[PDB]
């Protein structure tokens, strides 16, 4: 939910 | 961590995972390399959430429409077949799998929606939506009904939403426009009003789901059933006498279904690249390995042009077909996941009366389109460009231009040199910050922005 | 979006560009691959603006001074030329198109700017830029004048402004110091101190521009004027007996013009970066290539050795690389741009009476009128962005708007020019008040410019500005 | 167009209309002056309807809540007692029909609701919300129920929603701060949630009205309701051995009912004002006056000492009184219509299950604060600003200075003597409007703006 | 909020703001009610920033010329005086608070300033302003200066720049013409140039003030000085024997100070109305409270026929009006303030040398001053606003906030000073960097000032700005 | 309904 959300944000903050 | 010098495959319930299994068995007493076909729940959402961290299985299952959301977080990896192997695909299932010029998945099957009938019940099925409410009634009257198929995924009503006009994203010179979404037109409208009043006028339940709908078809308790060529299968070991056919027409116009390639991904993390490469060349994407896989259950039109020539005789895999041609192809493109959970909302909020069409319609309007980060965004560059505006005001050849990044966060104008931190953002994609901590940015001593923004220290707001 | 399976280059009007569709016609023939060469105006500043969205050319051509700019950016492919193409052009002309150690553009041919002048008015022409006053008199006397050449755009004029000290960034260390600029120093202001002298004294006009300068010298009427190799072929055609000079000096001191090497960049969006590569490495980059642009527009010293072999003994090119080894390779950095800007515009205002030398040179010295710009433009982008975010508030979250009514728009929009294109319905044809102001120049706003929003609820290309008049 | 020569009076259906009219037959009788006392239903919306226009009613009667309403919009006509007349009733009976310090309505009588219960089924009430389920599932065991009010108006569910902290507006420094709306708090949730609790347990029923509770409380079918003064007239009539008390607690806390007062204003536009007058102030507020209403309905504490003296020993008056002094005087500022309006629009959809608590209060709280008008005015605020900014910027004691009317339209900088247009609104107050025509203001030749804008072409958009 | 059943006023410290309150203690005495007398720094601009919202004082005194702009804006009572109470005032007096055929204020006396010089150095005062370098020699040879007065205000210097055709609006047909301002004629120019060559020879310093002068005067070091009647007070009281006469003339023509009427309105957010009507009506406007307030700083000549009957026989006050008679009552269009910012500017600007006399004078024929200090006002407004478009963005639309956490806030809000605070939840000490940029003044933005959000979500009245100093 | 909200602004829009 807002879980798996944050997580793909994390990984575009990541790359980014 | 993915154990080396195994397979692990994730494909979805609904498809011959004992078929797989079987060529599995194939590569194991080729190779001696283990091969383990799982099939988890909710799989296409399971995976980026395991496959981000660096674990997961190292091939994955699902139709196209979401490969471009896995490729876009960098989870699958770039797959590297030759000329000679892709002159055995049909090169519009290629198309499927290409992500900004990359192969990232290989094609396997065309799948199809279709009116699925019991020909003893219903010899002769009905042509429009529109006949189907007198249908039911008589139906009921031999304690029957006239349709049943599952009101839980917006998959299956998407076809008669798309009919007269519906729409997810326009394309446009050569891109899909993530900006213009047609789920809140009058064609949507209309499809949607349909489905809502089959079910005030208890023609359908809105409670029906998967396998209510399958298995009252299977023992002759409902007429008509939509579904896809996996189905096909189980109501050949049941009674039921069926035919596979057109869908309906609404309002004068053929039902649009979307149309999905299943696909076969790599996982980027694996160490096993090139045995799953093996494995889906050499083995499955053989005559003997897709149908292995089609006689437990069917795929639809496959991939390769040696056994579809074949499978294309079948008159059931040529009303797939009738309806494929008749809707579209999906979107691979990464939102993709934010219009299919913004439909599948409208539909089950309209369905139960929680909230009516117009209502469910304009929520998913806006959802599909992400329109508040679209007006959020408006707001930081019309801020971004205010305090530039200020500080040329109140004042050489050595600055940073301001920017605003990727995240909404803008970088003012800064002195050569300089290690920048800003606030990290307040809301992002959904979620919220912690705003006490800071992103850092370096403006170069010649004058440029540093590539890369350390974003490392901005955690979300969750639970208590 | 950029065609696929064609090619779209870009191309400054001033060069060869129908030698080129010959080399694209021959690149056609073989490859059955349509190549499209244009020239549109002020192309270095309106491929920045159309590729940074991933439209426009697929390959574009300019001095490598802008490229630095364009690759910091992220608009340019890197290019993957091999061993064997690399020994094939002279490794000055490599480094002129290196970025960040990465190579982002094929260098095409080395420009400097020349004097040429008239052989029938003057056997002998002047060595020096001070002689110049009293022979423009001598020649007035005979209804001509001494010296023309385009007065609106800095790389003209620079020569002579760098002659006794300017320069543009201070080089050393093997770097380029940007908060070292030599703009406002003693040199350039006396260089452009004589350029404005001659100016008041009647020995040159302000408005002069590149096409009045050529015509006056093709037709007769100036003695001598400043210019590149490309502007050779249009004096063939005319009568004038003409020679190609070192530039005159300034206070002993040799001008110093600044040294392009005119480049072919590819477009990082191009879908077709490999039709690229291969029309640029094998046919244009060859002794017909050249030699085909080159007949149409003379290119200077070319990049490709074995054909500057042949070119090197032209008493022409022979003076264009005196030229330019006595000035300098332009830098390639991203502050180019702002620097060009700044020198443009204090010519421009030093050149008119405007502003005085010292107050020109001070406002280019601090960037003034890049950030007076840049100041008005976010005042626009801040207002378009706050109409973009009202029409959203409304269409999301307000009352529900009209079932009846249409339901793809095109959205609000800011355009090249300033204007905010508003909301508008697929199909439209919107009118907008003409801009109070334009680089420089305010316009009547009582009347309209026009855009339609096309059938698909996307703005068209062009915009129509042809009714906004100055004052 | 009121007929000039007569009264006509509006008052609502649940008071002593019949009481009224006949006050109404002294006045025919002394003066010659036809009476006409009416109860129109939905009387508080239907009066700015007709009232707005030059027609309705002479007198109209509700509490002061809606005053301020009716007030701004200029439809009360300043009513003029002296200092004689005001001695006679209660100081904070004309605090509440003072708007803007101007008096715009008599004060009749104050209101605030009490528990009723039946003694026979109830001898003993509880005095805590939280044990009325308990009581509940004993009552529907002998066929009955414990408690039935009316869930359409959240006139009486305010008592629990502010019992543990819930409120409308903030009152600070002198004002009530309508951007300080208190119905999303913890206190509301808590309170709120406790009512849809008591619902999905079927201890009450969403359908509930005013009509189905006090006949199933008067035939003796449940055992506790709520309401005010004028329902204890009924009561009476009925078998039932009632008593009045305090309203239960909720988290330790008392139920804190909005208390209004019974208010008698003059239409503006009536031809009869002083007739009115002299039937309010000589007729109605006398002993004779009050008594002959409240003989037919109970009017509760009422404004006039000569009366309430007595009224005051009715031990019910004393429970009603006890409320009163645990609740808050209603607020009569504008924004009482909205705050009214989406309060309830929450409890109705939180009752039914259309919303869960959490959406329906956040709904509620964004429309009771008029946020969105709020974030509009932002916008435009800012949009005015930078064109101001870029005028100045491209640039001498004759302009007319930018303003931002109440509207929303953002006036130029304009040359004196201009007549300026600008598009009418977007968007106002609820309400879209037609953007092709203009609104008009004159910049005097003497550098200040006219005082009053033409916005007469300013057309809504409405249906079809 | 102003509070019911008292009364506040202000008044400006130069006046007698002790005397007023005495005024303020009989009225108490006899009503019961308390009455509280301030005086506020720069009164005259925070009135209508904190009277705009509902805030403020119930009665404000000041010179008729801001009054105009005051009802304008709305924030005035009409006043409703009868006509044996009109009769018992001069005729002028009120004339000079009529706008829009409105009675906005109460008169209470006519200032004009005097020059004011020490009879033991001077016995005999100079009638020309040109006299003054020689006198000054003449004292710098005793250790003594000939004239000081604040140069900080215009006020003090516009009578000189008036006296040889300096204008503000000019007026005709009974009317004040807006589009014609007078402040960089001739006449204004030659005015300015003699005071700043004043500067230039020593015979003043351009950073004197209202208390540098004062102080300076009386204690004997200056032998002249250019004030009103409020400073007669503190002279009285130091030893010096002076006198008060006819302003110099320049070019032969007579200094022409612009007549102030002291004026006492009526906010028109008072509860009080009634209580201030009868306070000013019949406690001040007597023989005793004028008394009262006089005896504490001279008021001039005042509107009460009574008391000036008395008071005119003064030969301080015989001067006052003689001052008076040569220039010109004050206009109170609302316009006065832009001119009174752009002049204040002008003057400044000139004395220090920032600017030409013509550079300045300019500036303030064409408003730049305060149209540059709007410029960056309504950028700091545009961005304050924007921020708050965020909050409620977020906080309506966004993800749902944390239920645990505060429901209070003080919202988004720019201060008097140019500083956006956030919002914030109630009890927070909020911290935001000084500004960059305060009234032509840059200070340090690495330190902070400090402003509490309050128990209930409102802002604090005060806002901490000890920390922010300049560079 | 918005009937009667656009004849509330239509008094405002005519008082101002
Ligand atoms: O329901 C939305 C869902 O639709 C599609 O999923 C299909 C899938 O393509 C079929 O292979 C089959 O398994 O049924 C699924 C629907 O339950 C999209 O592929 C998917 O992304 C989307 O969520
Ligand atoms: O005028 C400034 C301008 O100078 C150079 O442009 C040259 C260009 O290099 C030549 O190829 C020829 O076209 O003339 C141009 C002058 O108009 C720089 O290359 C350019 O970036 C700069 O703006
Ligand atoms: O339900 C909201 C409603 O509450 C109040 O109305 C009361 C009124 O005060 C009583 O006299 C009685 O008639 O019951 C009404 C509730 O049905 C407010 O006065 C009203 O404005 C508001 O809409
Ligand atoms: O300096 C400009 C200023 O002049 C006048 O202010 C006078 C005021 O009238 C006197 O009462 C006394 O206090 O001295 C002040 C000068 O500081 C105008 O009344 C005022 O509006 C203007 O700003």
């Amino acid at each position: 939910n807002l879980r798996a959300q944050a997580a793909a944000n994390a990984h575009l903050m990541a790359q980014i | 961590k993915i154990e080396e010098g195994k397979l692990v495959i994730w494909i979805n319930g609904d498809k011959g995972y004992n078929g797989l299994a079987e060529v599995g068995k194939k590569f194991e007493k080729d190779t001696g390399i283990k091969v383990t076909v799982e099939h988890p729940d909710k799989l296409e959402e399971k995976f980026p959430q395991v496959a981000a961290t660096g674990d997961g299985p190292d091939i994955i299952f699902w139709a196209h429409d979401r490969f471009g959301g896995y490729a876009q977080s960098g989870l699958l990896a770039e797959i590297t077949p030759d000329k000679a192997f892709q002159d055995k695909l049909y090169p519009f299932t290629w198309d499927a799998v290409r992500y900004n010029g990359k192969l990232i998945a290989y094609p396997i099957a065309v799948e199809a929606l279709s009116l699925i009938y019991n020909k003893d019940l219903l010899p002769n099925p009905p042509k429009t939506w529109e006949e189907i409410p007198a249908l039911d009634k008589e139906l009921k009257a031999k304690g029957k009904s006239a349709l049943m198929f599952n009101l839980q995924e917006p998959y299956f009503t998407w076809p008669l939403i798309a009919a007269d006009g519906g729409y997810a994203f326009k394309y446009e010179n050569g891109k899909y426009d993530i900006k213009d979404v047609g789920v809140d037109n009058a064609g949507a409208k209309a499809g949607l009003t349909f489905l809502v009043d089959l079910i005030k006028n208890k023609h359908m339940n809105a409670d029906t789901d998967y396998s209510i709908a399958e298995a009252a078809f299977n023992k002759g308790e409902t007429a008509m059933t939509i579904n896809g060529p996996w189905a096909w299968s189980n109501i050949d070991t049941s009674k039921v006498n069926y035919g596979v056919t057109v869908l309906p027409t609404f309002k004068g116009q053929p039902s649009k279904p979307f149309v999905g390639v299943l696909s076969a991904g790599i996982n980027a993390a694996s160490p096993n690249k090139e045995l799953a490469k093996e494995f889906l060349e050499n083995y499955l994407l053989t005559d003997e390995g897709l149908e292995a896989v089609n006689k437990d259950k069917p795929l639809g039109a496959v991939a390769l042009k040696s056994y579809e020539e074949e499978l294309a005789k079948d008159p059931r895999i040529a009303a797939t077909m009738e309806n494929a041609q008749k809707g579209e192809i999906m979107p691979n493109i990464p939102q993709m996941s934010a219009f299919w959970y913004a439909v599948r909302t409208a539909v089950i909020n309209a369905a139960s009366g929680r909230q009516t069409v117009d209502e469910a319609l304009k929520d998913a309007q806006t959802n599909a389109a992400a329109e508040f980060a679209a007006l959020l965004h408006s707001l930081l560059e019309a801020n971004c460009s205010l305090a530039l505006a200020e500080e040329l005001l109140l004042d050489p050849y050595s600055y940073c231009n301001t920017t605003l990044d990727q995240i909404g966060t803008c970088w003012p104008r800064s002195a050569a040199g300089a290690l920048v931190e800003r606030p990290c953002p307040e809301y992002f994609n959904g979620v919220k910050y912690n705003t006490t901590r800071n992103a850092y940015r370096e403006c170069l001593e010649n004058g440029t922005w540093a590539s890369k923004i350390n974003y490392s220290q901005c955690e979300p707001i969750l639970d208590d």
